[PDB]
């Protein structure tokens, strides 16, 4: 997702597609910076569309 | 003299194979192909080598 609605006091959800085995990105919501930063798994599906 | 029966072009049809059974393995699949009669089969890779 590029837009997101933002009010109050709150919490959004997003999904995004990596390719490292560790998330450890900066993420602006609307100006502000955060590292988010854990591990990521491999995939169990080997072939995909 | 008109030498009759142009090739006119016309839609006809063609017979649809089974549908593959596709085993997915790490960086490769397995096509289970069943086939009463003869069928093409062609594979290229997606990159520079299409192989």
């Amino acid at each position: 997702e590029a837009t997101t609605h933002v009010t109050a006091t709150g919490s959004i959800t997003l999904h995004f597609s990596t390719s490292s085995p560790q998330a450890n990105f900066i993420v602006s919501l609307c100006g502000k910076k955060t590292t988010c930063n854990a591990e990521c798994k491999p995939p169990a599906d080997h072939i995909i569309g | 003299l008109h030498i009759p029966f142009r090739l006119t072009p016309t839609v006809c049809p063609v017979p649809l194979a089974h549908t593959p059974t596709v085993t997915k393995w790490f960086k490769g699949i397995t096509l289970h192909l069943t086939a009463t009669r003869p069928t093409l089969l062609t594979t290229r890779k997606l990159g520079l080598r299409a192989d």
